[PDB]
């Protein structure tokens, strides 16, 4: 019938972990026959499919591992250790600490508002700071047919450039080479993250 | 500090082989042991943490076991991309400490070196210096003895050796031995010879030239 | 995948100072740590220190205590290694690594795991000045000819610091090329050779040129290698 191999190490139940670190819970037990171990989160069955990242289970070592913890991992985790003769259990309470994110913050290139001659090169610069992963786009206001706006809220725009930043700080650039009359107009650096959107406008006249 | 002792320091294996590397802690480190793979010119890469936990995306042919003081890394069936150096590390305490590495190299058939000798350039010589270069090309295994003789006298303390990593195509080694002499000393002698001993040769081979001769 | 880029490596005199930087990608910089580990040329790995988390406390190897300091700017996702009072034996490739902890109530330790490492930056501590190499031909001859094959090369002698790169026929010739690791000479300067084996019938009709770049001294040398006349 099941028992803890070190019952004294089983007194501690509360764990706080900063986000993106790894948590391991153990319930080292013994019995004859050697018992089963299964894991519950908030009293329900707990499976890899219940978090993104999955779980790593290690029955011989009586362990549940969760890599890269996030706030949604907060809660109660119970091991149920069982053979035919009996049952024991242990519940851990996990807190996960993470800073709250903000909307992106943009900074324009000091030239922006510009003028240039036919055939010359123009470059717009946009510094994007974002504590949550941003989608960064350079856009251009177009005109489908006298539509410097659209039957809605909604200036018409096409997307010149797009990427997802891998870092909190990005220096994003738009290069307009060998400029023609065509290239004159209003340009936007836009940055969107989970929390929201920021943008700056840049003008060219050729 | 806690000392981690790896064995063996090197081993030769074939694709398909089961490989087992051991790491021994000087004192108990529980299961706080990681394993790393490093290729020449590159940063180490993490394979395993907490003695036996596979880092995500790492192939399942890699595994680790152990607790306390004795730890092992096993590659179940070695692949071409697995030839590299492997390091264990404990982080039971601070400072975390590394083992000295195990180089896993590719087994192939014995190959005798092709031996070539290069006198100093006329371009180098005008400047008061002389480098004589002996090249042992495309041999296996790595172990080779190279001796210099100048007018038949065995030299000592005036040469340096360098060896390449296993060739990308044929898994052989190449080796340079470079004899450094002043221009004056170089001009005081006639015959320059490097003598090579290697397993692929039933007796030593000598390559030589006579100074300023054709 | 977190990516880290180290910068600031170079040549510095004994007793001098150098600051390395380590720029990290991603959005979890603040809740994890950064470790620095070094690798002396041809040698193993040595932990230098850790800041954990990046707005937290530091620990250092005994060999570095009182001389090296780790810091971080969380608004930049950049960690730093301030190296003072440098010694020849601090010569090494310096790596930074993203470091997280394994939290577990059952044990009295937090395992630190260094999972993503940068490409490394080379720090050389020496009294030697920066110096570009001499490049000499290793001419193909009868003493470098066996079967239908001839060996030829270039000796790249007396430069400082590392590294040198060598190419053949501007990258067109790569088959049978062997470029040896540098050795430190009795002068305290580096030397290496690069060699190549070619059909001995190609001698006469084919040109062979070694392209040698030494970034530290902004030196770029091309050397045609041909047989000596007699
Ligand atoms: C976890 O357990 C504690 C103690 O019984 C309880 O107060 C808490 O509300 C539980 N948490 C959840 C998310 O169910």
């Amino acid at each position: 019938a099941p028992y803890w191999t070190r019952p004294e190490r089983m007194d501690k139940k509360l764990l706080a972990v900063p986000a993106a670190n790894t948590v391991r819970f153990r319930c080292p037990a013994a019995g004859n026959p050697t018992p089963s171990i299964s894991w519950l989160k908030n009293g329900r069955e707990f499976r890899g499919e219940h978090r993104i990242g999955g779980i790593k289970l290690r029955h011989q070592q009586w362990s549940l591992v969760m890599e890269s913890v996030v706030p949604s991992d907060r809660g109660n985790y119970t091991c149920v250790v069982e053979n035919k003769f009996g049952s024991i259990r242990q519940t851990y309470t996990l807190d996960v600490l993470e800073r709250s994110p903000h909307r992106p913050i943009l900074q324009a290139g000091l030239p922006a508002n510009q003028t240039a001659v036919l055939g010359s090169d123009v470059e717009f610069h946009c510094k994007v700071y974002s504590d949550a992963q941003p989608h960064i786009q350079w856009l251009k206001h177009v005109e489908v047919n006298g539509s410097k706006v659209g039957p809605d809220g909604t200036p018409y725009v096409t997307v010149l450039k797009s990427w997802i930043s891998e870092s909190v700080e990005a220096d994003v650039r738009l290069r307009l080479a060998n400029v023609s009359e065509r290239d004159g107009g209003e340009y936007l650096c836009r940055a969107t993250n989970f929390i929201g959107v920021a943008e700056k406008a840049f003008w060219l006249s050729v | 500090d806690i000392q981690m002792t790896q064995s063996p320091s090197s081993l030769s294996a074939s694709v398909g082989d089961r490989v087992t590397i051991t790491c021994r802690a000087s004192q108990d480190v529980s299961t706080a042991v990681a394993w790393y793979q490093q290729k020449p010119g590159k940063a180490p890469k993490l394979l395993i943490y907490s003695a036996s936990f596979l880092y995500s995306g790492v192939p399942s042919r890699f595994s680790g076991s152990g607790s306390g003081t004795d730890f092992t890394l096993t590659i179940s069936s070695l692949q071409p991309e697995d030839f590299a150096t492997y390091y264990c590390q404990q982080s039971y305490t601070t400072p975390p400490t590394f083992g000295q590495g195990t180089k896993v190299e590719i087994k192939r058939t014995v190959a005798a070196p092709s031996v070539f000798i290069f006198p100093p350039s006329d371009e180098q010589l005008k400047s008061g210096t002389a480098s004589v270069v002996c090249l042992l090309n495309n041999f296996y295994p790595r172990e080779a003895k190279v001796q210099w003789k100048v007018d038949n006298a065995l030299q000592s303390g005036n040469s340096q050796e360098s060896v390449t990593e296993q060739d990308s195509k044929d898994s052989t080694y190449s080796l340079s031995s470079t004899l450094t002499l002043s221009k004056a000393d170089y001009e005081k002698h006639k015959v320059y010879a490097c003598e090579v001993t290697h397993q692929g040769l039933s007796s030593p081979v000598t390559k030589s030239f006579n100074r300023g001769e054709c | 995948e977190v990516q880290l880029v180290e910068s600031g490596g170079g040549l510095v005199q004994p007793g001098g100072s150098l600051r390395l930087s380590c720029a990290a990608s991603g959005f979890t910089f603040t809740s994890t740590g950064i470790s620095w580990v070094r690798q002396a040329p041809g040698k193993g790995l040595e932990w230098v220190g850790r800041i954990y988390p990046t707005n937290g406390s530091t620990n250092y190897a005994d060999s570095v205590k009182g001389r090296f300091t780790i810091s971080a700017d969380t608004s930049k996702n950049t960690a730093y290694l301030q190296m003072n009072s440098l010694r020849a034996e601090d010569t090494a490739v310096y790596y930074c690594a993203r470091t997280y902890g394994i939290y577990d109530l059952y044990v009295d330790y937090t395992e630190y795991v260094m999972d993503y490492w940068g490409q490394g930056t080379l720090v050389t501590v020496s009294s030697a000045s920066t110096k570009g190499p001499s490049v000499f031909p290793l001419a193909p001859s009868s003493k470098s000819t066996s079967g239908g094959t001839a060996a030829l090369g270039c000796l790249v002698k007396d430069y400082f610091p590392e590294p040198v790169t060598v190419s053949w026929n501007s990258g067109a010739l790569t088959s049978g090329v062997h470029t040896f690791p540098a050795v430190l000479q009795s002068s305290g300067l580096y030397s290496l050779s690069s060699v190549v084996t070619v059909p001995s019938s190609s001698l006469g009709t084919q040109t062979y040129i070694c392209n040698v770049n030494h970034k530290p001294s902004n030196t770029k040398v091309d050397k045609k290698v041909e047989p000596k006349s007699c």
